[PDB]
RNA sequence: CUGGGGAUAACAGAGUCGUCUCGGGCGAGAGCCCAUAUCGACCCCGAGGCUUGCUACCUCGCUGUCGGCUCUUCCCAUCCUGGCCCUGCAGCAGGGGCCAAGGGUGGGGGUGUUCACCCAUUAAAGGGGAACGUGAGCUGGGUUUAGACCGUCGUGAGACAGGUCGGAUGCUAUCUACCGGAGGUGUUGGCCGCCUGAGGGGAAGGCUCCCCCAGUACGAGAGGAACAGGGAGCCGCGGCCUCUGGUCUACCGGUUGUCCUACAGGGCAUAGCCGGGCAGCUACGCCGCAGCCGAUAAGGCCUGAAAGCAUCUAAGGCCGAAGCGGCCCCCGAAAACAGGCGGCCACCGAGGGCCCGGGAAGAAGACCCGGUUGAUGGGGCGGGGAUGUAAGCGGGAAGGGAAACCGACCCGUUCAGUCUGCCGCUCCCAACAGCCCGAGUGCUACCGGG
RNA sequence: CCUUGUCGGUUAAAUGCCGACCUGCAUGAAUGGCGUAACGAGGUCCCCACUGUCCCCGGCUGGGGCCCGGCGAAACCUCUGC
RNA sequence: AGCCGAGGGAACUCGGCAAAUUGGCCCCGUAACUUCGGGAGAAGGGGUGCCUGCGGGUGUGUAACCCGCAGGUCGCAGUGAC
RNA sequence: GUUACUCCAAAGGGUGUCCCUGGCCUUAGACAGCGG
């Protein structure tokens, strides 16, 4: 019982839980939850939402 | 002609609401070890366990997921002993003893109770009992049982229940019960971790619904959805009978019916709320508590995939009466990781 | 055993979920003449009055050829699903997901016509059909 | 067009069975030879009324419709599934027969089609009856009413058991019937609770593949089994919301046009449109569904006469099916022998109902929980969640400007603000006050003790 | 008429559509014959896109249906009604 | 009488009935066939908001109407509803 | 079977049982065993 963590907003995800999307070329991405696939294959940018950790990281980047 | 199976069972007709909310037990099974057949709760709530897989089959010995109810069993209280005899037909109650000191609330169900009934009448009863088993009149005994749920702020109004009694010597039936008679009973002390339970409760009620839902009949044509028989039926019969026949899916009342489930592992009994890993000790109540309920603090059975019933509701437990050949065995399984998040 | 030095089939413990009804178009991921295909049936199913067979990653499925070389358009086929866009759950509760519906051209018996596949499987198929997983890079 | 007609056709029914379908007797013979493993001529005897005809008993304003969709039930004259027998039965298979109707018998292409033909799967993809089941249930493609075209026939008006395009589908349920929900009476006083379980219903289960047995028996080879034992699925049935998805006109945010003077905050435009979305409902999600015990069918045997031997049968016994009965599940004291038990009152009054605060129940009724000996609804304080960082203030900003300054937008304060059909604690407000129904009598025949 | 004529193309599969063949039951030249750009709520076959038409049905919104207060008819009707 | 619907995309049906899709303006580009008039908006492809500044036409005009360019910036989406 | 009629299935088979007859055997016949 090993916890996953979120491919676009940084957080761990309990076992039992969630998604993994697949690519083609190999490349595999995690989801904790149908907002987070919805948000990141529509388009939006995580490094603007303060309820993620990449705005952390990009704050650092200021 | 196109063949094809009927729609709906027949076996569960007349399809009506349930007599009482409390269930009835109609059969009970053989057990050779003496003691109580079976135990009463209240359902609190599902989560999800991962653990490796002990049941035979093929992901034998692999973690797999496995989803949970909890049951809430607070301890019952004995209050009395009854005897059957054989009737001309069948069984016939011959004599029950009740005891002496009961609790303010059972007044709440038991609307009549008796006065006096001292402490010495109780003794001179049981022995009347005891001389009316050992003469060699009687076929079975039983008990006489009420919940108790004013431990968990639930209620006041009880339960009252009768069980039987394993094996097959009615008096060392009696015994067990004279033993246990005046006493609390905790689940621990009846069931055993890893065994195959039945489970009886009234099913969650949705009230009057038509057949498109009451006995899965198709939706018609869509020309059909335009002329204003889209959910209904096609026909009532053929001319000749020329009556309606029973067997044909109508409307009418959908739930509040007596079930029984066959074949469900028990796979953990608590304590307190709590639960021991190897090491530690977890509340099982998830963070904000169950939904449509709130916290568990007294003591629950963990079953092993769905039962029927709403929430707040009473549920009966039994052992199993039609097992397979192939069981898993009766030990607690080896859990690995209880989900304690929230559940809205 | 009788004949276990080389065998074509094996065993999963999945199931996963039946997903592409007749009528479904599917891409061929394997370096045949074929490019597209169409279902026409599916392997070992049994239905009832008005329902449509369906198929998952793992089964086998009798198609057509709509789009190929010459040799191979207008031919009845049999082929195995490798790739689905539906989720699916695997033992440990996690659901997994591919970007495409694909699959790869074989015999009755299993033996695959072709000698590579263009991207990743999933272990499923990989695992019912055991000289996939030779010919595929990226296996899941 | 009028008046009439079942004195008279079309159709369903009724009758009959030439014809039809399904059988049988004998045996011409065919089968290396061998009547009957299989096939059986010519003559002769029948069953059924689902094929067409014959007749004209019923019905001329009952309904006149074919096909398809939907829904229920019945038969066996058995395609598959269970069990057996013979063979021109080595094995794998085939052919022909007996028991058996509990379950299954599907998806598509052209055509209005039933039927028939074809394709890919499949254990097999059986057929019939119920007013050629089913239009006060749907459809209306077909069935030449009124319009129109072609061909042919006819002086012509016109016609065609020829083709083609188009062409109105009404109903407030009186009685019974069924599905479910309530109120009474009775059960020889009334009330509370727990049980028994007569009788009724059930498919609650049915089927396929894979591994192993085993490259074995069998067999010249090639090919190629079975009992037991292990796994997975398909169809059917019953439940549940932890996980996953859908909806969520509760909620949060973004943005267009216009009105409230701009700001802030709002109204209307399908919730204006777009994105997300807990609880709840739901499946595309998940959980569960025994194989044993008895008696039988075809069939296989024992003992054993009639008929000193022999013989499965005449009297008697043992075995033997997915079929019958039981176990198991659902309804069930109006089960007219209208039940059993414990307790309360009675011979003012036990007990019940309305009213009140509610919901896990609910079309009205009914059900369930609580009512100050109290956390039932609300408020307040906290927790868990949904969305996505408010207003104000400050500091910047591509550029413009003599300059004070303008500026969509960016950063900080700030996991913020707004919300919560979920949980907890706390008597701060309200569960106050009442109003109705309610069993009392004996005669004779008694019963067991007075 | 035999008729789903035969051959070819279109489909996994064609009583359809298109193109050819000619024993035209019963075509044919102002009861006009053969063609034809543009036009058609005309009839008919196919391809791209799209979709709850269907697999397989689910959840929402308003109005009715249901309970309450008021106004208040009709068609139909031998008697009845397992 | 209306709104949404995962994965498939006409397998539904006599028949894609009904519903969905497309949609305004500017630039590019446009088949067969033709009575040379058309077909043709054929088909098919790109772009479109707000703010800051520069320029043109007519005009006496920092009056009024119309036509182009460059840069910055926000959003899943700028004929954002109609 | 328990049907006077209105309103009831055969050709062909069984000696299943109860009866009437006619021929050949029978002081050892039809087999049942030891043997040629
Ligand atoms: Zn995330």
């Amino acid at each position: 019982a090993r916890w996953n963590v979120c491919s676009y907003c940084g957080r761990e995800f309990e076992p039992g839980t969630g998604k993994m999307f697949v690519r083609n070329d190999g490349r595999v991405l995690f989801f904790c939850s149908s907002k987070c696939e919805k948000y990141y294959f529509m388009g939006r940018n995580p490094r603007k939402l303060k309820w993620t950790k990449a705005f952390q990281e990009a704050r650092l980047q200021r | 002609k196109i063949h094809r199976p009927r729609r709906g069972s027949l076996a569960y007709s007349p399809r009506k609401r349930a007599k009482s909310i409390v269930p009835r037990i109609r059969s009970w099974p053989k057990d050779s070890e003496v003691r109580m057949l079976g135990f009463a709760g209240y359902k609190a709530g599902m989560t999800h366990i991962l653990m490796i897989d002990d049941s035979p089959g093929l992901t034998k010995g692999k973690e797999i997921f496995v989803p949970v109810t909890i049951v809430e069993v607070p301890p019952l209280f004995v209050y009395g002993i009854r005897a059957y005899k054989q009737g001309y037909l069948g069984l016939e109650t011959a004599t029950e003893v009740w005891f002496h000191d009961l609790h303010k609330n059972v007044a709440r169900r038991i609307k009549t109770l008796p006065k006096n009934y001292n402490e010495e009448a109780f003794q001179a009863k049981l022995g009347q009992l005891e001389d009316l088993v050992n003469d060699g009149e009687i076929a079975d005994v039983r008990l006489l049982v009420h919940t108790q749920p004013w431990l968990i702020g639930l209620k006041k109004k009880p339960e009252v229940m009768e069980y039987a009694i394993g094996g097959d010597d009615v008096k060392a039936k009696f015994d067990y019960a004279k033993e246990k008679i005046g006493k609390e009973l905790r689940a621990g002390e009846v069931l055993h971790e890893g065994e195959l339970l039945d489970v009886i409760a009234v099913t969650k009620g949705k009230g009057t619904q038509g057949p498109v839902k009451r006995w899965g009949v198709k939706v018609q044509f869509h020309k059909a959805q335009r002329a204003g028989k889209g959910r209904h039926i096609g026909n009532l019969g053929p001319w000749h009978p020329a009556r309606v026949m029973w067997t044909v899916p109508q409307a009418g009342q959908m739930g509040f019916h007596h079930r029984t489930e066959f074949n469900k592992r028990l796979i953990a009994i608590g304590e307190n709320g709590k639960l021991v890993l190897d090491g530690n000790e977890i509340e099982i109540t998830p963070k904000g508590g169950f939904p449509h309920y709130g916290i568990v603090r007294s003591d629950f059975l963990m079953i092993e995939g769905t039962i029927p019933g709403s929430f707040k509701r009473i549920i009966r437990v039994r052992p199993a009466i039609r097992p397979p050949k192939k069981k898993p065995p009766v030990e607690r399984p080896q859990i690995t990781y209880v989900s304690r998040e929230s559940k809205q | 055993a009788k004949k276990g030095a080389g065998a074509t089939r094996g065993i999963s413990p999945v199931r996963p979920t039946r997903a592409l009804p007749i009528g479904a178009y599917l891409k061929v991921a394997d370096n045949s003449g074929a490019k597209v295909i169409q279902i026409i049936g599916v392997v070992g199913y049994k239905g009832t009055r008005r329902r449509l067979a369906a198929a998952g990653v793992g089964d086998m499925v009798v198609a057509t050829v709509k789009k190929g070389r010459p040799d191979m358009r207008h031919q009845v086929v049999r082929a195995v699903v490798v790739r689905q866009r539906k989720e699916y759950r695997r033992l440990d509760g996690m659901r997994v997901k591919f970007e495409d519906n694909a699959a790869a051209i074989v015999t009755p018996e299993g033996v695959p016509r072709g000698t590579e596949i263009r991207g990743a499987i999933a272990r499923e198929a990989a695992e019912r059909w055991v000289r996939l997983g030779s010919i595929a890079s990226i296996v899941l």
